[PDB]
């Protein structure tokens, strides 16, 4: 709109100002109305994909999967490599930019002590055993998942 | 001024001179029904147009004929209340006088053959109150005006749905009031297509061929012709100069012996300017220029008579030569500048495979009748039905005029059916705007939409009944006899009545209205929708329609509409809303004249104002001259601006001219968000008027008018003086100026006692006046359930402070004090209904008697002998009302019950009980009974008790009516007897009646004797007539079903007051559950010991911008700063002049508010009663946007000797401390709503089940079970739980063995399970195997 | 089947069946005749149309109606979509042993507890009670038991309290998005008709106390009993498994109480002095000798361990305001004073919490939370808190920014009147200058509200 | 069937020449036949009403929910 407001509540509105606030708020309500619809709709699909999945195994015994890399693009960090992996597993025998400083038998949990210990060094990309890597026949191995958050 | 005014005055704070008092509110419902039913000679509205449309009516083929003449209403059988009580509709009969006439078509037109004059009943008509509502089956109901898409003609432009193109899709459409639709449109690939009634795509020219047009005439009218002139060697042309406008040349585009534009070069606007002025239009050129152009029309060498050329054929140069050998020196051609002119139509012709009217019509016929062979007569018959037959197509002239306007036509009227010119001009406009000229239109603009009020609906159903009848009458007229077949012989009225009664009671427009509060009524009838027929659907509908358009302003308030799906669908009306004769809206506006604001007005529609300019009333006017400052916030054209002073033509009217009424009442709305104001105004409708009418101090003024015009309450129709009073009713006498002499002219007003609402709530009126008093017209005399001295009130006002408290006001919860409940001041009551019934059966009837076995005798104790409880008694759940009994059949038994009844030997009769009883949990008081019985069956003992009761009751009411009437009417017999002779000292002692026979004199007293003779004959006339009339009005039985014998009713009642779990709130969105009461000792108290009433949570005020309300709280307190003070002067008991001064000084507080007053006028007594009213408070009326300012409230608290803060120093009571800082405190006004814990609570442990599937039902009335969807289960498997939902599916819903077993087992303290398989599963198995399926199961 | 009024009602399927049969036999009439096969074809057509109309009416074409101008039901319409047996009668269920009500607050509860109106439970634990009356010899049978139960003697209520011991419940708000739209609770009961609810978990439900109703089922049997104790019990569910933050954010007033309470101004009294420990600090504040918002050099004590689960007594002095000193009193043995010398907005609370969890776990955490809510409400009430007009503050220079902006738009108006700017350049100019005015006035009004 | 037919053939003319609905005794007289036949006729004259009719305002729920399995047992009385 061209011409703005010139007052507040305590000053006391005039007709048009409230008149014009109306359609804005009404649009907000109309948008509020029916996010619910599509939400539950797609959500029901989301589940119905995943009726089956379940854990069956502890360790797939399979190959490493992905490399994790932080999200520092455009500005500074928005999800550190430190923070995201917290609770994942380790792909592989890795170590520090201080070289030959290993920390794993190819597989370790990543509690925050380790995120600290590794935020020491300037490690800035690290691999993981994920589910895509996991080769369980109608199941998933535990280690390729991570941590139970609620627990 | 008025009397009830003087009884109490509310204060003003508004400084805008109003020019227009509000109108009557609900004129529209009344007006629509009136113009539906009542008479029209010529400008037909309502019935008469329906008839004259569908009449006269011939025979099957002519020989007989029917002639409408005129109608005849019937006054009804009964009154309102009798229909109310019998469960009966209020309605008026209908007759019509018809005239059957045969004329000898055997003879030339041998009319004088036979006539039958006769008038005939068909159908009765439900009717409107004086309020505006209807009634049916003893049920009060209202329908709703609708809003929808007008007739006429609309355009639109879709946004490239072959978005490969990203191209416009112009299309145009007409809509009639009845008949068939038509759609014209452009394809993306530059060709017209057309379709009736969403049929398949067809071209546009196809119709023109179908309409006996020529390609000749087609291109005659559509195109602007490019013409040539060849004289024996080579080409000349003629260049209407602006045809290469902005184009690029092709050759040396050159004048006579001169060039203007060379090859490949822009033809400037100035080169064509030269061509224009320099006056050449005969341009020799290269003939090769022709290659690309098209023939106008077939110009051949007719010597052969053979086609050298057919129209719509792009030219050549060989053929140029061939028609050169014809000798033809020009052949006209087509124009194509892709910028300005569109040959899309020529292109379409080139696609058209068709030539003649005949096969064109064949294909039309085919499309609308697929699979059908070609048949000429049916083709032209179909076409002529669809678009030029008055039978099956109607615009209903608003479409006609509107159409005419949309074409910029000088005329306004026509037919409800087409011409041809219409079609031409519309396609011309469509192509012109496809070139880009003109504009598309907007649908939401209110100048393109129309209401649909009641009379229109009712016309529709009535005439379609007429048509359901005339089908048969065509089937019957020319068939049989034509001298004995009376007109009546052929008419069944039951189609008519069927249609109309189905509408008034089963359309989704009629609803059971809202007996909560007056405003509930007045708004629920001032609703608008676009649902239902001729309407929309929320899933079909989107967002543009929901939202706002700048033309609503002054017509529809954007604030009052619910929060579910149906948001912008309904849009309740504005205040000064008038509608238009055609169905359009309009709103008043003030005239400007040379800067002067004149007082006269005009009502203006959704359209003209945008062409005009309009200012606002916020504008502080310069005292009768001009307006003060140059810049003024005005608007036109859809939006706003700032304008100078002479510049303006009109101005708004008031500072409320948009709002709805719920958007009117609350003050300082300006100081609040919109969304919460909406919410609260929708909270302002679910309320109850509690036991009392505790007035809100602070308002706007509208309370009285809404109160009046609700029609719930009483009012004067003629001034006068009271003569008698009672709690049940009043009696008045009229002054003699208002008196008409011959009539008895002495009124009365019975009243309405405790009376079930449609929402199961009390209703009651009450007087609020006195005796020996004067009255003028329109002066109220009694109040409704939510009123006090003719001014609305729903809730009550009371003390709140703002702070947390120990968590009991965590999130917008509430905490309160126990004085308020012992005061019972929000206590309410609820009439409730029950009933039983006596019927026939195959064995025999249900009958009605006390004497019933297997009863606790004390239960019987509450009954009469008939089997019926008394009046005024107490009732508890499971108690019995009625001893009804039923002829039993037989009972097969088991050896163990057999064993018990072998031991003791008791029996059952061949009858059992059908005792009506109290539902569970209810307890209450009985205050009335009503019984109905057939006309012919014996009225039994208690039936007769109440029958002879109501006999006596109405007869006493009427002997009182009589007695007062005849008593006042003895006015003759003293002035007449004491003169015409005089013996007064001798007369007065004697018996009154033996005075005809005293000293009798010359003929004056003979005329006296015959006069009194006829009059005391009229005496016993009146007696007989009226008593006996209503006597057999009453004693007659009832109109009801087969099987039935008689019924029972009970109108009991129950007392509800406040407990936790209840909702309540105020006028600003401030919702809240109540969480706990408390004693007063734990509540606060000021230094002066006054405790507090309620406490709330203050955090959420900026959370949701309900800021304005706080202001009032200051003001709230301020009222009693006067009120309590005055109460001092009461008990102090000082003197007149003190408070007189004091109070005119109070009303003169503010600066320049308009209400003046002179209390020197009044008596002492007027003043003292005024003060005796005000003793508790002083109420205020600040309008919404001519509101007040805190300057005045602070001034007024200085007057009331209080802080400018209204914020003061408080203590605790549970431990007596002081707090750490002040607190804002005053009185605010709030109220309850209809969402109540026991109206909302339910549980269940075992019971009602289905049979299709055998798992329980839902509904508290039917012992509801709770639901457990499909996402709860998702959650439970999330936790990893199987046993739980295993139980929730096996036993608590479906599996039978399990549920029974486990019941039996937990009663043995066993918490164990034994599953099986469900039932709905096997159900599904059967329902598949029905479909031819070998579904089955594998053994393990 | 009939209903009360004497009128039958008909599974419309019946109609869909019956007509079919008759035409079949009509065919068997004409079969005796070898009549024109044309009309026989007519009858065959009629059959096929009827049959496929039955199996799916609106499939071949025209959906047939009854008399009502209303369509019919195939068999398929029992199975499909919403009204399908799947999500209306096989997953959209109704349940026995259930109930519902409106909700309200118990601001004193021990969160694993729940509010409850009695009479609801009185229905819901009914045959239990029947069995127990028979067991105790009071009412040896069921109508005896029931009559005593309608008679609702105090023994009955006593045994109600006897059964509810240990004997749990389960909840449901609508709509359950995630699984913390239910938790398992423990019963405590209220003389009313509304349910009292521990405030914190409202956000787990997104529940607002402005007309709320929710519902109850029973973990009837034993396995359900155990699971609801172990799993859905709100104690064992504090972290969102989406993301291991907790959902025990204390919302709106408890936070306010703390912030008010823990605060470092100077204004009051009792200043530049000493204590021995928080207890006499509490003492004197109760006495009205010094406010809490006043900084003081006092003693504290705190505990640590870098050990093999072996604690570290430690003690010292600190500068401090007083409320800090008091609310040290709760904290269990594993965390320092560094956490309590700040003004304590939300996130501080979140962090003391998640530290306690990470360092100790569960039970101390819930306890800390309980005491937080208690004391926050309490001292918040003592705090005193209100709102008025003058609490809201206009800057004085709200007239002048607007006037100079009016000068600006006057300038660009006359420039566009000369007709140099496009209206779009003008549009962008205008919006930019007005945003300038808005944000600078925001600066000013905060400059007269924050620390002045 | 023909009884009902002629009944209504008389009823139409009672509707006209009364302006009002009939009474069992009056058309019994005009037809010269007795009451209880008319009673049981009108009891029997009406037709069934479709288990799945939309009793709700909208498609809220049809009539099926509003039906009882008033046939089988009470688990209370069974025990
Ligand atoms: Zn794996």
């Amino acid at each position: 709109i061209e011409t703005p407001i010139t007052a507040n509540f305590r000053e006391g509105l005039n007709v048009l100002q409230y008149f014009i606030s109306t359609h804005g708020a009404r649009k907000g309500l109309a948008d509020t109305a029916l996010k619910t619809a599509n939400s539950g709709y797609l959500t029901r699909r989301l589940v119905d994909v995943a009726q089956d999945l379940v854990v069956t195994e502890d360790d797939c015994g399979t190959h490493e999967g992905i490399m994790m890399t932080p999200v520092i693009e455009g500005g500074d960090v928005k999800e550190p490599l430190r923070d995201r992996v917290l609770g994942r597993v380790t792909a592989e025998d890795v170590l520090k930019p201080g070289t030959a400083d290993i920390l794993v038998p190819r597989n370790t949990l990543l509690h925050e002590q380790w995120c600290d210990l590794l935020e020491e060094n300037s490690v800035d990309a690290v691999k993981v055993r994920s589910v895509v890597s996991c080769d369980t026949d109608f199941g998933v191995c535990a280690h390729c998942y991570g941590r139970d958050l609620a627990r | 001024y008025s009397y009830t005014e003087k009884k109490r005055i509310r204060k003003d704070f508004g400084k805008r001179p109003q020019v227009l008092d509000v109108p009557y509110l609900l004129s529209i419902q009344l007006d629509s029904f009136q113009k539906f039913i009542e008479q029209d000679p010529e400008g037909q509205y309502g019935l008469e147009a329906a008839f004259r449309s569908v009449f006269p009516i011939q025979s099957y083929s002519g020989n007989s004929e029917l002639q409408y003449v005129s109608y005849r209403l019937g006054e009804p059988v009964f009154d309102v209340q009798e229909c109310q009580i019998r469960g009966v509709t209020y309605s008026a009969p209908l007759r019509v006088k018809l005239r059957l006439v045969i004329y000898e078509r055997e003879a030339p037109e041998g009319t004088v053959k036979d006539i039958k004059e006769q008038e005939v009943y068909m159908g009765e008509i439900p009717l409107m109150t004086d309020n505006g509502t209807f009634v049916i089956n003893g049920t009060e109901r209202v329908i709703v005006s609708q809003l929808h898409r007008s007739p006429g003609v609309f355009f639109d432009s879709d946004k490239g749905k072959t978005h490969s193109s990203g191209k416009v899709l112009y299309n145009a459409r007409i809509i009639p009031y009845r008949g068939s639709w038509l759609d014209f449109e452009f394809d993306p690939k530059d060709n017209l297509f057309v379709r009736i009634d969403r049929r398949r795509k067809l071209p546009a020219t196809i119709i023109l061929r179908a309409l006996n047009y020529t390609t000749e005439q087609i291109l005659d009218l559509f195109f602007e012709k490019v013409i040539f002139e060849i004289r024996d060697n080579k080409l000349q042309m003629e260049l209407v100069p602006e045809r290469l406008r902005g184009e690029t040349a092709s050759f040396d585009i050159e004048a006579n012996g001169k060039v203007y534009v060379e090859k490949g070069r822009r033809i400037t606007a100035r080169h064509i300017r030269q061509l224009e002025k320099d006056d050449v239009k005969l341009i020799e050129v290269p003939v090769e220029y022709i290659a690309g152009k098209v023939v106008a029309k077939d110009y051949i060498d007719e010597s052969t008579g053979e086609l050298i050329c057919a129209a719509n054929m792009e030219l050549s140069l060989d053929l140029l030569a061939k028609l050169s050998q014809s000798g033809h020196k020009r052949i006209e051609t087509l124009f194509t500048n892709d910028l300005d002119h569109g040959p899309y139509i020529s292109e379409t012709l080139r696609v058209d495979p068709t030539n003649d009217r005949l096969s064109a019509l064949v294909e039309i016929y085919r499309m609308m009748r697929p699979g059908e062979p070609p048949t000429r007569e049916a083709a032209e018959s179909l076409f002529e039905n669809l678009f030029f037959s008055e039978d099956r197509y109607d615009l209903s002239a608003v479409g006609r005029m509107k159409f005419n306007r949309s074409l910029l036509r000088e005329e306004i009227e026509g037919s409800g059916i087409l011409s041809k010119d219409d079609i031409i001009d519309v396609m011309k406009k469509l192509i012109d705007i496809r070139n880009g000229k003109g504009e598309v239109d907007d649908i939401d603009h209110l100048g393109n939409r129309r209401i649909r009020s009641v009379g229109e609906m009712a016309e529709n159903q009535f005439r379609v009944g007429l048509v359901r009848v005339e089908r048969a009458v065509k089937e019957r007229l020319s068939l049989g006899d034509l001298d004995t077949l009376m007109p009546q012989d052929m008419i069944n009225a039951k189609p008519i009545s069927a249609a109309v009664k189905e509408f008034f009671g089963s359309s989704q427009l009629s609803q059971f209205m809202d007996q909560n509060n007056p405003l509930s009524e007045i708004t629920h009838k001032r609703r608008i929708s676009a649902l239902g027929p001729g309407g929309l659907t929320r899933e079909r509908a989107g967002f543009e329609v929901r939202d706002v358009h700048p033309t609503h302003y002054g017509r529809v308030c954007p604030i009052e509409t619910p929060e579910g799906p149906n948001i912008g669908l309904i849009n309740s009306l504005s205040v000064y809303a008038q509608t238009n004769e055609y169905g359009f809206l309009e709103t008043p506006y003030r005239k400007v004249t040379d800067g002067v604001v004149t007082d006269e007005i005009h009502y203006l529609s959704a359209i003209e104002e945008g062409n005009y300019v309009i200012a606002q009333a916020n504008s502080n006017l310069d005292e009768e001259g001009h307006f003060v400052e140059d810049l003024v916030t005005c608007r036109s054209k859809g939006e706003s601006s700032l304008f100078s002073r002479d510049q303006v033509d009109y101005m708004d009217v008031s500072t409320q001219q948009v709002v709805s009424v719920g958007a009117s009442l609350i003050p300082f709305l300006e100081h609040d968000d919109a969304n919460r104001a909406l919410m609260g105004a929708n909270m302002q409708r679910q309320a109850v008027p509690t036991l009392r009418a505790d007035k809100p101090l602070v308002g706007t003024g509208m309370e009285r008018a809404v109160a009046v015009d609700s029609g719930v309450t009483a009012v004067a129709k003629r001034g006068g003086v009271v003569q008698y009073v009672d709690a049940s009713r009043i009696v008045i006498k009229v002054n003699e100026d208002e008196m008409y002499p011959g009539e008895a002219g002495i009124d009365i007003y019975n009243l309405t006692k405790y009376t079930r609402s449609n929402q199961n709530t009390c209703i009651n009126q009450m007087p609020c006046v006195s005796l020996g008093e004067p009255v003028e017209r329109g002066d109220v005399l009694a109040d409704g359930p939510s009123t006090d001295l003719g001014e609305l009130a729903l809730g009550q006002n009371m003390r709140v402070a703002f702070m947390p408290w120990n968590g009991y006001n965590f999130e917008d919860s509430i905490l309160v004090s126990e004085r308020v409940v012992q005061e019972d001041r929000f206590t309410t009551i609820h009439i409730q209904e029950l009933a039983c019934v006596s019927r026939d059966t195959k064995l025999g009837p249900e009958e009605i008697t006390a004497d019933i076995p297997n009863v606790g005798e004390a239960a019987l104790s509450k009954l009469d002998e008939s089997g019926i409880v008394y009046i005024g008694a107490e009732v508890t759940g499971g108690d019995i009302l009625v001893g009804k009994v039923t002829p039993k059949g037989e009972t097969q038994l088991t050896p163990e019950e057999k064993l018990l009844r072998a031991i003791f030997g008791e029996k059952a009769s061949d009858v059992k009980d059908s005792s009506l009883r109290v539902p569970n949990g209810v307890s209450g008081t009985v205050i009335d009974v009503q019984v109905f019985t057939r006309d012919g069956v014996e009225k039994d003992k208690r039936a007769l008790e109440i029958e002879e009761m109501q006999l006596k009751q109405a007869k006493k009411d009427l002997s009182e009516e009589l007695q007062i009437l005849e008593a006042g009417l003895f006015s003759r017999i003293r002035a007449v007897l004491v003169a015409g002779g005089v013996e007064a000292e001798k007369l007065d002692k004697l018996p009154r009646d033996r005075w005809l026979e005293l000293g009798l004199t010359d003929e004056e007293k003979q005329n006296q004797l015959e006069q009194l003779a006829e009059q005391y004959d009229e005496l016993k006339h009146e007696f007989e007539k009226k008593l006996e009339a209503k006597r057999r009005k009453i004693t007659q039985g009832d109109d009801l079903a087969p099987g039935v014998l008689k019924i029972v009713k009970v109108y009991l009642a129950v007392k509800r007051r406040i407990q936790p779990g209840d909702k309540m709130a105020g006028r600003h969105g401030n919702k809240g559950v109540i969480s706990k009461i408390n004693p007063i000792e734990d509540m606060p108290y000021d230094e002066n010991g006054t405790p507090v009433d309620i406490v709330l949570n203050p955090l959420g005020v900026p959370s949701r911008m309900n800021i304005g309300q706080i202001l009032e709280t200051h003001l709230g307190m301020a009222a009693k700063g006067i009120g309590d003070k005055i109460n001092a002067m009461l008990k102090q008991q000082q003197e007149v002049a003190k408070l007189r001064e004091f109070i005119q000084r109070a009303y003169d507080l503010g600066a320049d508010v308009r209400q003046k007053v002179d209390l020197s006028t009044f008596s002492d007594e007027e003043v003292m009663r005024l003060a005796e009213n005000l003793r508790k408070g002083m109420p205020i009326a600040t309008p919404v946007f001519d509101g007040a300012k805190e300057a005045e409230i602070k001034e007024l608290l200085k007057l009331g000797d209080l802080p400018t803060s209204g914020q003061i120093r408080l203590y605790d009571g549970r431990t007596g401390e002081q707090f750490e800082r002040p607190v804002t405190v005053g009185y605010m006004y709030m109220l309850k709503l209809n969402h109540l814990v026991d109206d909302k609570m339910h549980a269940r442990s075992t019971g009602s089940y289905s049979l299709v599937t055998q798992q329980p039902l839902g509904g508290k009335a039917q012992f509801g079970g709770q639901r457990f969807g499909e996402m709860e289960v998702w959650a439970l498997e999330a936790y990893g739980a199987a046993y739980t939902l295993q139980e929730m599916l096996t036993v608590k819903s479906d599996d039978v063995n399990g549920r029974t077993k486990m019941y039996k087992n937990i009663v043995d303290g066993n918490h164990q399970m034994e599953p099986g398989m469900p039932e709905s599963f096997n159900v599904l198995l059967k329902e598949i195997r029905s479909l031819g399926i070998n579904i089955e199961l594998e053994d393990e | 089947v009939p209903l009360d009024g004497g009128r039958f009602a008909t599974s419309d399927l019946n109609d869909l069946y019956r007509r079919v049969i008759n035409r079949n036999n009509r065919l068997k009439r004409l079969l005796d005749l070898a009549a024109p096969d044309i009309i026989v074809r007519n009858e065959k057509r009629m059959l096929q149309e009827a049959v496929d109309a039955l199996l799916d009416n609106g499939r071949r074409g025209r959906a047939i109606t009854g008399s009502n101008k209303r369509p019919l039901k195939s068999l398929a319409d029992m199975i499909k979509g919403k009204q399908g047996r799947f999500r209306q009668n096989l997953l959209g269920k109704r349940v026995d042993y259930s109930g519902r009500s409106v909700i309200t607050v118990g601001p004193y509860l021990r969160l694993h507890q729940c509010g409850l109106p009695k009479k609801m439970a009185l229905e819901l634990f009914k045959p239990f009670i029947y069995g127990k009356l028979e067991l105790r010899g009071l009412a040896t049978t069921i109508k005896a038991a029931k009559k005593m139960v309608e008679r609702e003697e105090a023994v009955v209520w006593d045994i109600l309290d006897e059964v509810i011991r240990e004997h749990p419940v389960l909840l449901n708000r609508a709509p359950t998005l995630h699984r913390l739209g239910i938790q398992a609770f423990e019963p405590v009961l209220i003389e009313g008709k509304a349910i009292q609810l521990h405030p914190l978990v409202c956000a787990a439900y997104n529940a607002d106390f402005d007309g709320d109703q929710m519902a109850v089922h029973v973990p009837l049997t034993l396995e359900a009993q155990l699971e609801a104790r172990a799993l859905m019990m709100s104690t064992n569910n504090i972290l969102s498994p989406a993301n291991g933050e907790p959902i025990i954010v204390p919302s709106q007033d408890v936070v306010l109480g703390l912030y008010y309470m823990t605060r470092d101004c100077v204004n009051a009294k009792g200043e530049g002095m000493v204590l021995t420990g928080p207890k006499e600090a509490e003492r004197l504040y109760r006495s009205g000798l010094a406010s809490l918002h006043a900084r003081v050099k006092v003693r504290i004590t705190e505990y640590e361990k870098d050990a093999n689960g072996e604690l570290v007594a430690k003690t010292s002095l600190k500068d401090t305001t007083v409320g800090r000193a008091i609310l040290w009193m709760i904290v269990p043995k594993g965390l320092p004073y560094s956490i309590v010398n700040q003004a304590l907005g939300k996130k501080a609370i979140s962090k003391m919490l998640n530290t306690c969890y990470r360092i100790l776990g569960l039970k101390p955490t819930v306890i800390f939370a309980d005491q937080i809510m208690y004391t926050g409400f309490a001292y918040a009430a003592r705090s005193g808190a209100s709102v008025g007009i003058d609490d809201m503050v206009i800057p004085e220079k709200k007239h002048e920014i607007i006037s100079e902006a009016e000068a600006e738009v006057a300038e660009i108006q006359e420039q566009f009147q000369s007709g140099l700017v496009t209206a779009g350049e003008r549009y962008n100019k205008v919006i930019d200058i007005w945003a300038a005015a808005n944000d600078r006035v925001s600066k000013a009004m905060m400059d007269n509200l924050q620390t002045e | 069937i023909e009884t009902i037919n002629k009944l209504n053939r008389i009823s139409r003319q009672m509707l006209q020449e009364m302006g009002r609905e009939p009474t069992p005794e009056e058309l019994a007289e005009r037809m010269l036949m007795p009451e209880d036949k008319i009673r049981k006729v009108l009891k029997i004259a009406k037709e069934p009403i479709s288990m799945e009719t939309p009793i709700g305002d909208d498609e809220d729920s049809h009539l099926g929910d509003f039906i009882e399995d008033t046939t089988l047992e009470l688990p209370l009385d069974s025990a």
